[PDB]
RNA sequence: GGUAAAAUGGCUGAGAAGCAUUGGACUGUAAAUCUAAAGACAGGGGUUAGGCCUCUUUUUACCAGCUCCGAGCUCG
């Protein structure tokens, strides 16, 4: 199309536009109708090229650089040890559910961010001393989330020690032992219960539409809870919704006998001054 | 130069709203003809007042400066350092007169740019003021017309865009047609190629438009010139939320909640016209009123349908109409305080005249407003706070118009009010526009129980009031709200007694005076939570009003003057008995409806379930914060 | 050689117990399948041919095993080999502090009765059956082969009852071998690892795949044909007695 | 040191349990004697002082062990050590061809449930009590010590049920230690071998005298005080877990 | 099976290795005898047929084993099985208080060099030879079988050096199997008891034969060869010690 | 009690041997450190007081061990306990197909010449010294304690020479215990797991934390004071002989 | 319902950059590495020369307006 002409002319002006471009992202560019969307998309491409080029120079700068008990094969041993722990957790661990029913309310950017947060959350859960048993409920096959997950994990997807299913959490656990964590719940989480199942909505929701998780929970008459962020720290600025990795790390700290003043260490410091 | 500039019609000239524009720009904002109720309309449609630098008034008349005080106190609470007015030179005297009932309004700064003052230019627009004097210091024959010229914007090479000018013309009557036609300054822009005026806003009665001279005057501006006409011929709903609420409540009880009522382009609400980007009749936000959607939304409520079904399967004069049941600021659903009393089919009494009261009355009665104004016998003003008396001049002018239309003699109205109100109306009559020739005012102190006849004229006036309203006796007492704050009580020959408290606190003189009242109307500004604030602000809480009513032993109790904190409904404490009721805008209450009123509580709870739940949640959060403090 | 031998295989209607029956019948031996009546033992017996007879019996019951042995003696005339492949398992931790759960005594007792008690019952009755056999020219009267998973040496979490039963079998292997030495009966034990039997399929698929991948060589689940091959090797070899052979793949099971 | 510790000793009214109780009470600890009502444990509890109490219970029944643990918690408010020195023993060959005798299933069942099932019952019920203790500086919550004679490794003729029970105890030690590792409870096993308990004294005097000569060094029957010393050493050492220790004096049993 | 399969058998001139060679060649395999030049294994290699070749070598010497493996590669082209059946034995008490005699360090070291060091020396080279084989469809490249007597568990009086070497082999089995697992080589160990080797063959031998529970006789190298063949055939045996004993547990 | 005992500790200038010497001297015994001259054991002997004497000797050569024993007899007059806590560790694969690398024979030989041959040399020379002692009232003349490793049971990739040497000690601990039984000398073996010796604490922090997490309970590296405590318990107990004790924490080595 | 300020979806920034994350490597003890993936400062709009201007959402503060002149509780 004619978009390449304005691309080159803005590159001559250097108005925060990518140095080069590929065909597929170019078609995505003409699939942007607002000049603001095209400007934001071009800036995203521009910052991608800059960071990719900037990090390359670090390789060049690095290029300027008996009796033993064990061979230096530590990475394999850590991986195998985490695998054994995960295999045991898949049988005797406490279930934790990620609800993938929010695939409709997320745009492409929020979908990619959700996948990244899910990757980080699973990685943090694997390394723990007492991991959960992570469930991926309402994960429709060949869906957008499923396709992205199998793209990022590649062949590891078939070997991850977690249960992925197309069913719902209500179809796997008794309705009494299910607690749907959400920021809009009226009930305030007091203590971590080891006999309950906690559901975390795999949601990003940058274009804030609060109450989605609460509506989904109340539709099935499920119990709801909210973190006592307020009771333990001075909330200054920022929405009380937390990322998936922060939520799983808070739950892991609580699960391991930690107190609230220690579990809330993973809340970003830019949101609260300090504890009470 | 700014990148976008467009106009917007806040009010379309309808008899109940007046006319007003709203010039929006990236650098400045302007307003024209701030009439009564303009603040409420602009707040409802989310029109920001943060950077309202200038307000242009095209004529020194209450239809153009009615809501000026409300806008001034709002901009102040907004934090604007200075606001500049433009129009007739009489504004200075008007500003002096406003301070009589208000304070000195020290915070905000007021400036006046009369027509004789040098031209004013801004970062986005140059404004010229054209003084026009009708054929044949108070001046009743001056009208100011505005010609606004935009700044030339250099092109992006893109050719530059020359400034496009628009003209606002006010022609209140036929007497102004020739001065407009013979004006030389208009011929400078009209008969030329200089920036052919993009759009001309005409605010003149339709009888003026059909005149041949005026028709030729508009045609001489060129073929490309548009013409917008706000001429009381508009058919558009201005208060959408009020219509929604009234239609929804009408589904419960129809009687208690009655239903409301040369090329040229007739103005509509929220109609726009861009000038800087391009020149088009945008028309993207035009309000659309459809009762079917409103009743569908009401019926789909979780509990409304069963509640109204249960109420319905269960199954005269005087009648009270609550025109306005809100305290300080006009809001989306509740206007400022007012109460119409219909003693007889031929006589009526207005219990309080807030700002824009006539607008609510016109909306309530529709084409019957002229007949209603004929029956208006007296108006009672209780304490000189703003938004309790500012709507009086509109009522007086509309009463004169209705009497002229209906063919009745102009007999002066009877006003019972504190003597301090005399100074405000006296200054307005002397400096700005003749009013006093319409009222015969009676001081409120002269009607006290222990009062004495100050003058024989006062005794004659009060006797005339008793004859006209057919009342047996009229009494007033000093309630404990502010300096010179009065209640009232009316007793008819039939024997029923009505008592109006007014802004007050729990008082003993009111209880003593209003003993054995048939119906009591009491202030209910706050709830039990903020009794300390109520004492500090000299107001009564809900339980305080209920206790006052019970002690006085009234047959029924009604509450009004709800605070801005309250959005739609007040709380319904278990103390709510069969005698305690609640008030909403535009409901009609008769003496036979007292048993019905308690039965309406479940349907009203259902209709506002979400709002009351949100209010309860907010109160609980506030209580938790207070405890944790 | 195993030609002409008669074998009694407990649990020989599925898994490890069926592979040995298939191999022995194919080689030319006669087999008797000893399994619960609910299992489709009769279908496998019909499939294997005229040298296979299904005997519905319960190992935990003395009368049932006696009736099965009587049927085997009536049909074939002698008993030369006995293979104990019947065995159940349970997955339950001894005590779960966080969940406040305790291992039930009923589960432990049932696992102990099926795995350990039933094996001893079959051993002590089949030994009496072999005692009447005329001695082979090498002095051997019969062979008894047991099964005791590698959990006897390296238990996993939630594998207390299974490890206890298998460890009991392993510990009692040698005393029984010394007991039957005068009457010329050899007692041998096999310690299979992860062999992909219906017992192991109770675990989730991903756990099974990970466990298979962790075998040093070959990195796969065990094949019951390999178990049958080892069983035949034990029968043919006359000098294997009172020893536990781990058919594992060199896998050591982590906690 | 073991001062202030509270210990529950099953079978602590004679033999190795009584010796362990004597040594532990002597060092300043508190002991609870868990034995049968007719074992005469009340006399021993009275003799050992007010720091030792007797709780009549049967280890094979859940209710009796629960009542005994409740009594111990009421008296001392804490349980820190659980030592299992209980168990019957029988002696009969699996099959006696020359006499036509077959091992009875009742004797095997009785020895199995008293020795193996009772030990697991006590362990699972005690772990609930130890789980309520606050972890110490090292994170330890309690120590569980079991007994499993050397018959688990090298059994003799007639020790079929005994070897099965002891081998089951040995095999289940590692999975149980892995189960309670997150809790903070250490599990250990001891192989007493040949000791001067009344069980070994029930044999003919000549047989016992000959047996004491078969120990390489020291050439005498084991002293129960030595077993008590080993138990105390296991309690004191914080790094001993999931291991079987043979306190046999380098003896290896012959056919 | 073992048809067309090449095996390298250490100490094949006589003993358990000779019987293993006889059985393997009988079944259709190819054997390479690796023993001392004076052991007289050339006559046995000639007797067995054209599928047996005598390669004189000393297991303690790297050069001898390398030349023997080169000869095996030249003759047959590949190596698939390695059976380490060589070893010496010595009876001597650690200390005799009555006589004042002390076990000599040279005697102890000589046994370790042949039994333990020789086995590892053969293993580390035959594994390199086996690494060149194309993987079998089951993934297997070769099988290594070691011999370590039951002295590694219950040694007798005077068997200090012998038990040390055999226990070393038993302990070495598992880590070597883990080392060669990615390559695809199975390492297995056999623990023979009382066998009719030339070392063991009147009163003492008769009593020892009676001591075995069942069968009450000395072992048979034919049975040892049968067990070796079974280990070769079975694909799931790896990193384990098998005790071909007869249920005999030695006494002090 | 160990008051008055004289102990010879090989490799006692650092690691487990130093901790054993510190504990034994603290309880009132006397120790003779036996380690290479360049290990700086003279400073440790000076620190421990006049009750401890450094003997510069190499366990591989017979002459230095004899000289050290003569020095110990001259200084104190007798040898009652011998603790072998000296050894080198080497990690190297048997064969690396990708790199084309082979385990060199020199690395294998020098591990045996220290861990296995040196231990036996010290044992045989000390047993002569202990044979001159008058027998104790219990018939004992001395105690010899070796130090194997868990690598002798679960070797990892690369620990082929280490496991061969440590496996030899586990294999030979029983025949030696029978050899010295008439004299009255007890031989015992300890197999520590992951201990915080200086050779192992030099590893980076990340791998040290991983190794600490590997141990089930307590989830930390072993403390040499615990090894010294176990050595003292073995010395005091008269019925421990010819057995290997795993001081591990229930850690089974990962492959 | 209003008024004002702010908003980093892994965390801190700076206004570039660090600490992090995912897949792969059988590492000879700097793997303290190599390689592939993901890098969007609330969300929409516009324009724009950045940067502004606007709409929406969320977080945190805040929400009546009695004027006179002399008699000095009433008088205009
Ligand atoms: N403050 C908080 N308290 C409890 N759960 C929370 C939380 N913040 C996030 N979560 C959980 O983690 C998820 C992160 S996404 C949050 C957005 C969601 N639309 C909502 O506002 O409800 C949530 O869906 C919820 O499951
Ligand atoms: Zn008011
Ligand atoms: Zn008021």
């Amino acid at each position: 199309a004619a978009t390449r002409e304005f691309i080159e002319m803005w590159r001559l002006l250097g108005r925060e536009v990518p140095e080069h471009i590929t065909e597929e992202e170019l078609k995505t560019l003409m699939e942007c109708v607002s000049n603001t969307a095209k400007k934001k998309y071009l800036k995203y491409l521009y910052t991608k090229e800059k960071v990719k080029k900037a990090r390359q120079i670090k390789k060049e700068m690095k290029a300027a650089a008996k009796n033993f008990l064990f061979l230096r094969l530590w990475d394999r041993n850590m991986d195998i040890a985490m695998g054994w722990k995960g295999a045991q957790a898949m049988q005797f661990g406490q279930p934790l559910v990620f609800d993938m029913a929010y695939e409709n309310y997320m745009k492409r950017k929020e979908l990619q961010n959700t996948v990244s947060q899910l990757l980080e959350s699973e990685g943090w859960n694997r390394r723990n001393v007492d991991p959960f048993h992570i469930y991926f409920c309402n994960l429709k096959i060949d869906g957008a989330l499923h396709r992205e997950l199998v793209k990022r994990y590649q062949e590891k997807w078939d070997k991850l020690l977690l249960t992925s299913t197309e069913k719902s959490h209500v179809d796997l656990f008794p309705k009494d032992s299910i607690i749907y964590l959400t920021a809009d719940s009226p009930n305030v989480m007091t203590t971590f219960r080891h006999d309950k199942v906690y559901v975390i909505g795999s949601f990003v929701d940058k274009s804030m539409q609060p109450g989605t998780s609460l509506a989904k929970a109340k539709r099935l008459n499920l119990a709801t809870e909210c973190l006592p962020l307020d009771k333990y720290l001075q909330w200054e600025i920022g929405n009380k919704n937390l990322t998936l990795d922060q939520m799983i790390r808070i739950l892991l700290c609580l699960k391991n006998n930690g107190n609230w003043q220690e579990a809330l260490q993973f809340v970003p410091k830019r949101k609260h001054t300090g504890f009470l | 130069g700014p990148n976008t500039v467009y106009l917007q019609v806040v009010a379309a000239g309808s008899r109940d709203s007046g006319a007003a524009l709203y010039v929006f720009s990236e650098f400045n904002r302007y307003l024209f003809n701030c009439g009564e109720g303009v603040q409420r309309l602009m707040q409802e449609h989310k029109l920001k007042v943060a950077r309202l630098d200038n307000i242009f008034l095209t004529r020194m008349h209450w239809s153009n400066v009615g809501g000026l005080s409300g806008m001034i106190l709002t901009l102040k609470e907004t934090g604007l350092p200075k606001c500049v007015l433009s129009g007739p030179p009489q504004l200075e005297k008007y500003l002096e007169a406003i301070k009589i009932f208000s304070g000195p309004l020290k915070g905000i700064e007021l400036a006046v740019r009369p027509h004789s003052a040098p031209e004013y230019e801004d970062e986005t627009m140059t404004v010229y003021q054209i003084p026009i004097h009708s054929e044949q210091v108070r001046d009743s024959s001056l009208v100011v017309a505005f010609i606004c010229k935009l700044h030339l914007k250099r092109g992006n090479c893109t050719p530059p865009d020359p400034g496009a000018a628009f003209v606002v013309v006010e022609c209140p009557d036929e007497s102004f047609i020739q001065p407009i036609c013979e004006n030389a300054t208009f011929q400078r822009y009209q008969g030329k190629a200089d920036a052919p005026v993009a759009l001309v806003v005409h605010m003149a009665p339709a009888s003026v438009l059909v005149d041949s001279r005026y028709q030729q005057w508009m045609e001489r501006f060129g073929p490309d010139t548009q013409h917008l006409v706000l001429n009381e011929n508009c058919a558009s709903v201005h208060n959408l939320r009020s219509h929604k609420i009234q239609t929804q409540l009408n589904l419960i009880h129809p009687d208690i909640f009655p239903l409301l009522t040369v090329p040229m382009v007739q103005g509509e609400c929220l109609l726009k016209y861009q000038l800087r980007p391009r020149r088009e009749w945008q028309r993207d936000a035009i309000i659309t009123c459809n009762p079917e959607e409103f009743i569908v939304e009401a019926l789909q409520l979780p509990n409304f349908q069963q509640s109204v079904q249960e109420y319905r399967r269960s199954a005269q004069y005087p009648e009270i109409i609550f025109l306005g049941t809100g305290s300080a600021i006009p809001m989306k659903i509740r206007n400022v305080s007012a109460t119409l009393v219909n003693i007889s089919p031929d006589t009526s009494l207005l219990l309080d005249c807030g700002e824009g009261t006539f607008g609510q009355l016109c909306r309530h009665y529709g084409d019957q407003v002229d007949r209603v104004l004929g029956t208006l016998a007296a108006v009672f003003v209780s304490h000189l706070h703003a938004n309790h008396h500012t709507g009086l001049p509109s009522i007086l002018l509309q009463r004169e118009r209705a009497l002229a239309s209906l063919g009745k003699p102009l007999h002066p109205l009877l006003v019972v009010a504190p003597n301090q109100l005399k100074a405000w109306l006296q200054q307005y009559h002397n400096q700005c526009q003749e009013v006093l020739h319409h009222i015969s005012m009676i001081p409120a102190k002269c009607l006290q129980e222990g009062a004495e006849i100050s003058s024989p004229a006062v005794e004659r006036l009060i006797s005339s009031l008793l004859r006209t309203c057919d009342l047996e006796e009229f009494q007033t007492c000093l309630v404990r709200h502010c300096k010179h704050a009065f209640g009232c009580a009316l007793v008819h020959t039939s024997g029923w007694k009505v008592v109006y408290s007014g802004d007050t606190m729990p008082c003993e003189a009111l209880v003593r005076m209003g003993k054995d009242a048939t119906l009591l109307i009491h202030e209910a500004t706050l709830e039990d939570g903020l009794e300390e604030e109520a004492v500090e602000k000299t107001h009564s809480t809900t339980s305080q009003a209920i206790s006052v009513g019970m002690r006085m032993n009234a047959e029924f109790i009604m509450l009004n003057h709800f605070s801005q904190r309250y959005a739609k409904v007040p709380l319904f404490s278990p103390n709510f008995s069969e005698k305690v009721g609640v008030a909403f805008d535009h409901m009609k209450v008769c003496f036979g409806d007292f048993p019905t009123m308690p039965k309406l509580i479940p349907p009203l709870k259902a209709l506002f379930a979400g709002d009351i739940e949100e209010m309860e949640e907010r109160r609980e959060k506030r209580e938790l914060r207070q405890v944790r403090a | 050689s195993v030609k002409g031998l008669v074998a009694v295989i407990t649990g020989g209607a599925s898994g490890l117990g069926l592979a040995t029956a298939e191999r022995l019948v194919g080689q030319g031996a006669s087999a008797v399948l000893l399994d619960l009546p609910n299992s489709g033992g009769e279908a496998q017996a019909k499939k294997l041919g005229n040298n296979c007879v299904f005997a519905p019996a319960d190992v935990t019951s003395e009368k049932d095993v006696q009736t099965a042995l009587a049927l085997a003696k009536g049909k074939f005339g002698r008993v030369d080999v006995a293979v104990n492949c019947a065995g159940i398992a349970v997955a339950s931790k001894t005590y779960n502090l966080k969940k406040g759960q305790t291992h039930t005594l009923e589960d432990f007792q049932r696992v102990l009765d099926v795995n350990l008690m039933g094996t001893f019952n079959v051993i002590r009755l089949v030994a009496g059956e072999m005692g009447q056999n005329e001695p082979d020219q090498g002095g051997q009267r019969g062979v008894i082969i047991n099964t005791a998973s590698v959990a006897a040496f390296e238990g996993q979490v939630g594998q207390a009852a299974y490890s206890a039963s298998k460890g009991g079998i392993v510990g009692m292997t040698l005393p029984i071998a010394r007991d039957l030495a005068p009457i010329g009966i050899r007692v041998m034990t096999i310690a299979p690892g992860l062999f992909g039997t219906p017992l192991l399929t109770s675990l989730p698929e991903k756990v099974c795949n990970f466990l298979a991948s962790q075998v040093p060589f070959p990195s796969r689940l065990g094949d019951p044909a390999e178990y049958a091959h080892l069983v035949q090797a034990i029968i043919e070899n006359p000098f294997l007695n009172g020893e536990v052979i781990r058919l594992d793949g060199a896998i050591r099971m982590q906690p």
